[PDB]
Order: structure tokens, then C-alpha cells, then sequence
RNA sequence: AAAUUUAAUAUAACUAUUAAUAGAAGGUUACUAAUAAAUUAAUAAUUAAUUUUAAAACCUAAAGGUAAACCUU
RNA sequence: AAGUAACUUAAGGAUAAGAAAUCAACAGAGAUAUUAUGAGUAUUGGUGAGAGAAAAUAAUAAAGGUCUAAUAAGUAUUAUGUGAAAAAAAUGUAAGAAAAUAGGAUAACAAAUUCUAAGACUAAAUACUAUUAAUAAGUAUAGUAAGUACCGUAAGGGAAAGUAUGAAAAUGAUUAUUUUAUAAGCAAUCAUGAAUAUAUUAUAUUAUAUUAAUGAUGUACCUUUUGUAUAAUGGGUCAGCAAGUAAUUAAUAUUAGUAAAACAAUAAGUUAUAAAUAAAUAGAAUAUAUAUAAAAAAAUAUAUUAAAUAUUU
RNA sequence: UCAUCUGAUUAAUUGUGGUUAGUAGUGAAAGACAAAUCUGGUUUGCAGAUAGCUGGUUUUCUAUGAAAUAUAUGUAAGUA
RNA sequence: AGGUAAAUAAUCUAAAGGGAAACAGCCCAGAUUAAGAUAUAAAGUUCCUAAUAAAUAAUAAGUGAAAUAAAUAUUAAAAU
RNA sequence: AUAAUAAUAAUAUGGUAAUAGAACAUUUAAUGAUAAUAUAUAUUAGUUAUUAAUUAAUAUAUGUAUUAAUUAAAUAGAGAAUGCUGACAUGAGUAACGAAAAAAAGGUAUAAACCUUUUCACCUAAAACAUAAGGUUUAACUAUAAAAGUACGGCCCCUAA
RNA sequence: UAAUGAACAAAUAACACUGAUUGUAAAGGUUAUUGAUAACGAAUAAAAGUUACGCUAGGGAAGGGUAAUAUAGCGAA
RNA sequence: GCCCGGGAGUCCGGGCACCA
């Protein structure tokens, strides 16, 4: 017997212990990442679960209706509206992802009752996982454009 | 991090894939031996395959 | 993941049938089998490092130049990725901008004649030097080569003076050569150096000094 | 229309990271070693913030000693 | 190993460092602190084990500059003994300067550059603690008890232990079925009667299960060995725990992305794009032409390389 | 422990307190003792010292499958 | 010398199966899993124990019958 | 011009050290239907060329899977360390129960062992009576060990080492 | 067919190869040569004993074989 | 190798480097 710290004995240490902050971070070429992002988006579009929202920037064929805007934004009434929307679109239980050009605080507030199934993400911080995870994605037109620019090709 | 074995570096030098080195045996005790024979002991020489692995490990950045 | 990307790693000491059972690829009972012995240990015979004489020295004054072949330039021209009517001289900076010479440039560029037989561009070229053959080729083409001197800092300035401008609203002027060898090189006619092709003041000054 | 589940939260865990903020009583046994306000905001009681205020034995190198919780001034 | 452990002393919320007698190279920069690159490069070592910068470019950072010295000798310097494996700045002992018309900085000298010692202050990035908030392919033997019980004269060491549930095993008693008092050996396997049990298709001359009639076959397992039934090692049985992991690099492979470029794209930088030489101002059209090295007037000769209506490696 | 044996006014025995010990004391000297035993204690730390040595290294299935020779070795239990 | 040192070949090492009573190294034969009809290897065929019948000689000692003990002596038998 | 499965012919399939290839169990993370007629675990009997899973019956949970599957990872698999911890065996109901003198009657149709009486014994310059030190207060105990001091100690005064 | 010795560190010459701010130098390198490690692939410039007071890790890195000798017996004399 | 002590030479004894 040696000291009582040998992993051979019940009270002792662990052999080949893992220690404090374990670093699991890995690399990926930026281009590859961009491609992956693009691919994800494409997949979503193919599914038909990509929905784009916008107005101010492009000429509209049909005129934007009253009582509803193109900002991706909303007891507080907003929550009720959100609920109604959900009911309409048959996507109550399923997880959804709002990709937003800026911090639409109101929207987030409205959604937070359904926080478990709702991601609300700022443009720059959207992840491939988040898109893939989401059963239906709602994105601003401007945000979409930005994303495209980012993960271009050249 | 890992580092070159400096002795090895001093002795050996990288030429394409392999390494070159000075022939051993010429420093002294040369007289009486034929100068045509000692011509062979001058000049560089290329690393034998046997020891290439070792060389590689020794000098990982060459 | 893509087929062929990943393998299972070999799990040692995990039962006999796995293949790497008890001894776990080590064999029996050696120093190797438990303790560490340096991979390149030779058994005590004088090692490959210790046997041979140590040779040469590293010239720290040396400045290795990036080589650039006429052939590459020609290829670029053919492609149409070479825009030189705006800037009539193709200097090192210009080359780097183009892509022509890629990666970092520490000391300078030497032009080399690889595709001299197929080179035909009536262009003004500037670099740290060029092989005789290359020079000849250039002259045949009806082109004009001159070989300039750049110190590290000077070279850096040349490559992107924009940065310098951004920093301190100025570009540092070009240093004269000071090392005798360098001076000699630039004087030489055959090397096509910028001291005699431009008729520099420095040379004149030197001459004056010699006289008096 | 109340219950059930799911996820989060305590005065009630530690460990690592990241971000913010700041740089603080133990014992012993007993003649047990306690509190009192005011002002301001919120709404007479109120909670909070800002304050002043009473008590608090003995021991824990240097009133001076000793064999810590004792003795001597 | 290592100026690490340890001991000792002293201060503070932080401390240290800090506005060049610094770096550099004749072009320049402009305090410190420490992270990427530079770079495992220069430097160095019984030239072994091994050790290893700086400039420069980037980040992090804060307003980062600013006088508090009547501007500094037993000081600089020298000799000598010590002194961060590479780069000095320090220091014991004695000798001992100079006024910006002057000093320091490099084996040495000559030029030239640059800074001004012997006077000073300095936030921020940082270290450690404590609290709060968040995130956990973290912990219920890293989940609050206890520094208690107990052990030691002492320094010191140091347990168990949440609540439910529990047909887990080892282990004990008992009952049932079956075998067993003329039989001898890893206690199993295969053959093979008989007895018992269960079975909602046993229709039976049935099927499974249990069971040491009887026969044949059968030197435990591991370790270590030329070789083990060995009378060589190890294990009383069961349950739980007990061993190829991580960081920073290098080389090969496979697949993916991009591709004469790749990664990063603030600028750098890394690898590739040209081989060779100790090094130097040298360097590419079938080879018999050419490049580099030794040689030389130039070839030859040796080695390695490049080079074949087209679209570069 | 029992028996037997030796000293038993002394270089005697013994109580109470104190001093000297870990490169290290004490020692009519045996390397004897320094808290059940020391050619130099114990505890904490350096610390996961080092070990060419011993032991151990946990599922299965497939394919291939050796060596114990030479050379060198402060080397012959190792390693190239 | 079941010794020691090398040479050649095999086997064992790392090889189970049949034989050699038992057997690392001998004699045959290389087990992917079964099945069990036909060839068989080495070894065997009174029983134990899977399988046998013949021919010609010799032996009378239990010689011998899967591990041959020598010089020599005696007795016989052939040949010259 | 592929894959999956099935044929036909052929060759190959012992294996230590070792190399190569392919799977399964366990646990965690990402995605994720479903349902008490469901699930999880266990026992028994089946099934599939079977370390695994599944079927049926049975028992216990549980308003119910980090469930199927694909990835990512691992404190990822144990008869082998004179391993470690816990539990339980074996020797075994064996050795021993530690210097030894007990008896009766009664407490008490409860006593070899507690108490009382009597008898007998043992120690007696002690196994007695006073004390010092020491210590889980062990005592004749909580209703508890009483001091102005003189063959009473401390503190106190005074010093030794 | 033997007549020999690595690297490292020193030393002497030649080379014109680099010359750490430039120029010189110093220093290094290239070429040629020098002296030994005989335990002769050379651990360091430099190294002997004892332990029955010893300790740790390990390994075994009278029996069995043989019958030279011994005893005993035979054949020949 | 260099310098001594007993013009050149021999024969002897001291040192001084070399000692990787
Ligand atoms: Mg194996
Ligand atoms: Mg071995
Ligand atoms: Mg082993
Ligand atoms: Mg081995
Ligand atoms: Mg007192
Ligand atoms: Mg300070
Ligand atoms: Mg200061
Ligand atoms: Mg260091
Ligand atoms: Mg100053
Ligand atoms: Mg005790
Ligand atoms: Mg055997
Ligand atoms: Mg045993
Ligand atoms: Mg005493
Ligand atoms: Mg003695
Ligand atoms: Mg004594
Ligand atoms: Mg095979
Ligand atoms: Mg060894
Ligand atoms: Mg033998
Ligand atoms: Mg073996
Ligand atoms: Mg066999
Ligand atoms: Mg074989
Ligand atoms: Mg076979
Ligand atoms: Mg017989
Ligand atoms: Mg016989
Ligand atoms: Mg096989
Ligand atoms: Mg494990
Ligand atoms: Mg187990
Ligand atoms: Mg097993
Ligand atoms: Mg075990
Ligand atoms: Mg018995
Ligand atoms: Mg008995
Ligand atoms: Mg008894
Ligand atoms: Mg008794
Ligand atoms: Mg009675
Ligand atoms: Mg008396
Ligand atoms: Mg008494
Ligand atoms: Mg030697
Ligand atoms: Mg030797
Ligand atoms: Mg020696
Ligand atoms: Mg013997
Ligand atoms: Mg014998």
C-alpha cells in the first residue's frame, strides 16, 4: 500500500482525472460553415417551412393590409394575437424560430408564454442547429438578405 | 510545445524529402592513407531510410 | 458524416476478444511495456546525431527572396487578371495586389526565367532582382526591368502605404543601401540595378568622396 | 371550473466557466450575554431605504501573571 | 529539478511594473502589464540532458501623462569575486571620472544613430478571495452532517451515516421432487433408462423442465515460462469500486471545404508555388537541352532537379 | 510465571519537577537508547520521487500473423 | 549427461484431432459450423477396446508379447 | 458500371506476441412519435445462427421512456493487482472463558453467578486501615462528597532546578 | 588478405564564404592537417574499498540426469 | 612538439605546452 489516494481503493482519487475547465472547442473552415448554413436554409425552403416577412425595401404587388405590419413584431393583447396566429397556422405544439433584424422586444414578450417551443434570435447570432431544430422558421427579408450576403460564395 | 533537437539540426540539413550530413571519419589521422581513398570520406551524404523516421521525430519543423 | 471520414479509435485493455486485451499492444515485460524510453534512444551506441560532424552555419544576414517566374506572369496576362495600363510599372506591391505573388513578402521578390521562350509582354517590371536569362527575355519582349533595393520597413511601406497613411498621415521615405555588398549589387550594370539605371545621387556622392 | 404533469425559482449544496459587484469571529459556562427610536418613500398599523441608540459575562502572545475560559491588581 | 518546495519578513485591496541614460538601423518607433503571430527562429549547452529571446504586426486596456527634483558622485566606470541554461541589472572587496564644448548604449576602434543614470507620482487590462446572475453531454462514494467518532504523548491522521423501496448475490435453516449406504478422482459434456412436475391442440405410442441408475469422454482458471495437473504465481465467496486519459506541438493516412493557391482575413503570419549550396551578388527550351553544388576558359564527368493549336504545377 | 541464582550503605534504589534529540541528543560503548526497538524517530510537504523490476489492464465476431537470429550497447532482465 | 556450444530440417513456442498406456518437442494430421454416407493417414484388429482371416518357416525360454544388457561360456544347426 | 438478397464454380477461414476490419451492452447530449390494452425491472418457458433482442405468463413499480433511429461523446464492459470497501462464510459450535474453596437456609413453589444469616476457607509488614498520582463519578448518588486554624493540604509569602 | 579510433572541444595553415547599425575586426564556416578514448561504437576533464548492523525491488534468468571416480561382479590368466 | 641542466653530434635528467 502507498498513500490512500490511489484509484485502486474506494476512497481514493480517480485515474486519469479530467480537471477544471475542459475545452471541447473545435475548428471548421469559415467557407464550409457558410455552405452548411446555406444548405440548412435551402432544406428549410424545400420543406416549405421557411416564411419570409417584409415590405419596406421592395415594391409590393398586393398592398400591405391594415392592422398588420412587416416588422416581425407585436394581459397585453400582443400575447393574445400571437396565440390566435398559432391557432390559425396549426403550429401550436411545434417549435419555431424567429430570425429578427433587431431586438423586437414586444415580440419576445408576446412569445415568452410559449418559450419552450419558441426561439427568437438576432440575425447575427442565428445558428445552423437552431434552423435545423426549428419546425417552422420566420425571418425578416432584410435579415435574410444579410445572411445571404454573409454566406455568399466568393 | 515540441522542439527541434538542436544537435541533430546542427549535424543534419533538409534537402527536399531527405536529410543530408557530413561524412564522419575525416577529422584527423589522415596521413599515410591514399588521398584518392579519402576523397570518398569528403562531401555530404544522404540519410539512410532505416533512420529517416528518427530524424523526422528529432526535427519536426524541418 | 461523409463516408470515409471517421474510424473507431482503438480501445486498449478491454477484454481479450477485442484484440488489444491484457497487454494492450505492448507485448511482454520490457521497459517499453511500462516505463517511457525515448523513441529515438539508440541503446547506448553513439546516436545518429552524435556520430556525424556538425556542418555549416546559418547566415542571419541572409534575406531569402520569394521567387516569381516569367511564366506565371505570362499565364496571368493570358487569363486577364493583370491590369497594368493604370500603373505602367509592375512593382512588388502591384504583384501582391494582383495575386501574382501571394503569401507574405519579407525581404523581396526575385524574378526568374521559367517560361522565357513563351514570354512576350512589353512591360516595366520592378523587383528585388532577376536572373540574367529572365532579364534577357524581358529585353527581347521589348520590356524594361530594373532591380530596386528595399529594407524590410521600406518594403513594407511599398507593399501597402495605405496602412502607413492611416497610421501617421505619411509614408516613410526609402532608405539608401548601406551594406557595401548591397551597394555594389545595385551599382552593377548587368544586374540592372536602380543605382545606375536611375543614376542615383548616392553613387555620385561616393565617387566624390573617393576623389577627395 | 378544480385538479395532474412538465420547465423555472427559496433562507436550503458544492464544483467549473463567463459577466457584474465588493474587498471579510470563534470558543467556555452561566448571577443566560436583551434593545429602543427618528426621518423619508410606499399605503393609523404597514414593509423598505436612510439613520441615531441600549445591552454584550469569561477565554482566545504583549494592565501582570497562569496549567485557555482562572488568579492578581 | 529550480530560484520550484519549504521556512522567514513586510505591505495592499490588489501588489509589482511604468513615461526611455528603451528599442532600432541611417528608414523609423515611441510608458508599462500579457496574450496571437514572429518562433521552437536567432542565441546557447559535459555544444549531452536540454534551455531559448528581441524587433515587428495584432488584440486586451485607460484621459494616459505628469512634475513632486534648487536635476543628482564615493555615483558612472575599472579591477577582482559572485550573478535569471539564451538576452543583464544587480552585488561583496578596493581603485575612481566628466558638464550638454558633457555622459550612457555595441569584444575593440573609426564613423553615424539614438537616449540622458545616480530625484519622483501614476488609474485600466492582471492575481486571489467573497457575493449575485447566467451556462452545465459536472458531482448524490466532488451532494451540505465532521474536522466529529476514533487513532497518536504530540505535531498529525481521520470514518460511517439522507428518505423510501428492495424475488441482487454470497450465507443459514426448512420443505418438496429426485438420486444416493459394494462405491474412488476438476464434479462437467455427450450417450442413456427410470422417477417426478407443468402444459386450455397430451389426438399419443405427446412435448418440455428437474433429477450424480448406468456407460463413454474429461489433469480447474489466471500469471510467467523452453515448458505447468503441477508439489511454480495469485485468488475464502459474493456485491460495489479499480487501469491507455488531457493539454501544447510534429509527421503520416482517410474524407470533406476551397484550390495555383489554402487558412485567417484588422494587419500581420503559416504552408504551398523552385531545385541546390556550409554560405555567398547564382537559379529551369526528351535530353544528348537547362538549373544548382564541387571543378572550370567552356564543356565532360557525379548528384538531384525542372522541361513534351493549348488551358500552368 | 514459577522455581533457582546475584547485589542488597552504595559507582545503591526510588518519587516529584527540570535540561539535552533528529547531521542528531544521551551513551561505565551494546551501533545501546531518543514513546513496543533507530548503522539515526515520527509527522507534514516536495510527491503521482524514481524503478531497464513484480503484478495487474474489463464485451464479442472476423482477416492476416511472428521471434527468441546478426550487429551495437557500463551491455547481457533493457534498447536501437 | 534431460550437459554445453554452434550447423541443417521439422515440430513445439502459438496447434486442437488420431496414435505412441499416461506424453510440449516422436509418428500421422492443421479445428469456419454442422452432419456422419464414402475414401482413408499414422497406428491397430482374443477381451479390456473401434476392427482379422490366411500361408511358410523358427522358437519351449513365458524367450518374447511399444523402452533389445556386454564381453564371454555351454549346447545344438548349417556350410566347407 | 450501384446496392440489397439468392444461386453456380473455385480458393481461403488453428493461433500466443502483434497488425487490420466490423459489431453489441452500459451512461450522458442533440433531434423525437407514442401509452395503465402502456412501460420499466425481475423469474420461468419459448423465438431469431442468440455477449443481444424479442414473444407469452407471472410479480412489483410508474400517469409514464433522453424510448426507436442517426449523430456526438464517454468515470463505456472485470475471476485475476499477497487490489481496495462492505457483507457473509470456513476452521466451529472447536480452543478458551485469565493464578482460586466452597456449602446450606431464607430473600424468591424466580437464582451455581444478586442480597442476608450461619458454616468452611483465603490474605494478613496484606487481598486490611489510612493516603499521593491517575481516571468514562466508578461511591453507601441527584434529598450527593460540609473547614478561620492548632500531629489540614492547597492560594499566599519565599525561593531551587 | 592485418598495420587501427566517431563525434565534441582545442590548435595550425589555406578559402573569400558570412561579417548582428555601417566600415574594419572578432567570431563562425568551407577545404587540408594535428594529438585519444586498447573496456578499442569512445557515459565525465576528473573516481577505490567494506558491511556477519544492513535495507528495497526482483530472480532463482538435498532431489532429477550422468557414472569420470567409488563399490560390486564377471571373462581371460 | 618548445624551453633548460648535465659551433656541432650523441647519451642522460628536469620542466613547459597537448591532455579532445
Ligand atoms: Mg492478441
Ligand atoms: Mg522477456
Ligand atoms: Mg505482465
Ligand atoms: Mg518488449
Ligand atoms: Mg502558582
Ligand atoms: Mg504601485
Ligand atoms: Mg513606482
Ligand atoms: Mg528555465
Ligand atoms: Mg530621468
Ligand atoms: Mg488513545
Ligand atoms: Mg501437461
Ligand atoms: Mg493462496
Ligand atoms: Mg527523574
Ligand atoms: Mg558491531
Ligand atoms: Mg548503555
Ligand atoms: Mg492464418
Ligand atoms: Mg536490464
Ligand atoms: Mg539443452
Ligand atoms: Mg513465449
Ligand atoms: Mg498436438
Ligand atoms: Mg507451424
Ligand atoms: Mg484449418
Ligand atoms: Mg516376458
Ligand atoms: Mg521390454
Ligand atoms: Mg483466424
Ligand atoms: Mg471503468
Ligand atoms: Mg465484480
Ligand atoms: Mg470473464
Ligand atoms: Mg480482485
Ligand atoms: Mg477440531
Ligand atoms: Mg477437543
Ligand atoms: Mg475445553
Ligand atoms: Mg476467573
Ligand atoms: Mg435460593
Ligand atoms: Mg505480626
Ligand atoms: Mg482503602
Ligand atoms: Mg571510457
Ligand atoms: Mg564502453
Ligand atoms: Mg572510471
Ligand atoms: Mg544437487
Ligand atoms: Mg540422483
Amino acid at each position: 500500500v502507498g498513500d490512500a489516494n490511489s484509484p485502486t481503493r474506494h476512497n481514493g482519487g480517480r485515474a486519469l482525472a479530467r480537471t477544471a475547465p475542459n475545452d471541447y472547442t473545435t475548428e471548421l473552415p469559415s467557407k464550409v460553415y457558410s455552405m452548411a448554413f446555406n444548405n440548412a436554409l435551402s432544406h428549410q425552403y424545400k420543406s416549405g417551412k421557411l416564411f419570409v416577412i417584409g415590405g419596406e425595401k421592395v415594391d409590393l404587388i398586393s398592398p400591405t393590409p391594415e392592422l398588420d405590419l412587416n416588422r416581425l413584431d407585436l394581459i397585453f393583447e400582443g400575447e393574445v394575437i400571437f396565440r390566435k396566429f398559432l391557432e390559425e397556422f396549426q403550429l401550436k405544439g411545434k417549435r419555431l424560430l424567429f430570425i429578427t433584424d433587431k431586438t423586437r422586444e414586444g415580440l419576445i414578450k408576446s412569445s415568452d408564454p410559449y418559450k419552450q417551443k419558441v426561439d427568437v434570435i438576432q440575425k447575427e447570432l442565428v445558428e445552423v442547429n437552431d434552423i435545423l431544430r426549428a419546425q417552422a422558421v420566420f425571418i425578416e427579408l432584410e435579415a435574410l438578405e444579410y445572411l445571404a450576403m454573409a454566406h455568399q460564395k466568393e | 510545445l515540441m522542439k527541434t533537437h538542436k544537435g541533430t539540426a546542427k549535424r543534419w540539413r533538409r534537402t527536399g524529402n531527405t536529410f543530408k550530413r557530413g561524412i564522419a571519419g575525416r577529422k584527423h589521422g589522415n596521413i599515410g592513407w591514399s588521398h584518392r581513398s579519402l576523397k570518398a570520406l569528403t562531401g555530404r551524404k544522404i540519410a539512410h531510410p532505416a533512420y529517416s523516421k528518427h530524424l523526422k521525430r528529432l526535427l519536426p519543423y524541418h | 458524416p461523409s463516408d470515409g471520414s471517421t474510424k473507431s479509435f482503438k480501445r486498449l485493455g478491454r477484454g481479450p476478444s477485442s484484440g488489444l486485451g491484457k497487454t494492450s499492444g505492448r507485448g511482454q515485460k520490457g521497459q517499453k511495456a511500462r516505463g517511457k524510453v525515448k523513441s529515438w534512444f539508440e541503446g547506448g551506441q553513439t546516436p545518429i546525431y552524435k556520430l556525424f560532424p556538425k556542418i555549416g552555419f546559418t547566415n542571419v544576414g541572409a534575406k531569402p527572396l520569394k521567387e516569381l517566374n516569367l511564366k506565371r506572369i505570362q499565364w496571368f496576362h493570358d487569363k486577364n487578371r493583370l491590369h497594368l495600363q493604370p500603373g505602367e510599372v509592375l512593382d512588388m506591391n502591384k504583384m501582391r495586389k494582383l495575386g501574382l505573388v501571394t503569401g507574405p513578402i519579407k525581404y523581396g521578390v526575385k524574378i526568374l526565367a521559367s517560361g522565357k521562350f513563351h514570354y512576350n509582354l512589353p512591360i516595366a517590371l520592378e523587383a528585388s532582382r532577376a536572373s540574367a536569362k529572365a532579364i534577357a527575355a524581358i529585353e527581347k519582349a521589348g520590356g524594361k526591368f530594373t532591380a530596386r533595393y528595399y529594407t524590410p520597413l521600406g518594403l513594407r511601406a511599398h507593399l501597402n502605404p495605405q496602412w502607413f497613411l492611416e497610421k501617421r498621415g505619411r509614408v516613410p521615405l526609402q532608405a539608401r543601401p548601406t551594406k557595401r555588398r548591397d551597394i555594389d549589387f545595385y551599382s552593377k550594370e548587368e544586374k540592372r540595378g536602380y543605382l545606375v539605371m536611375e543614376k542615383d545621387k548616392l553613387l555620385q556622392d561616393i565617387k566624390e568622396a573617393q576623389n577627395k
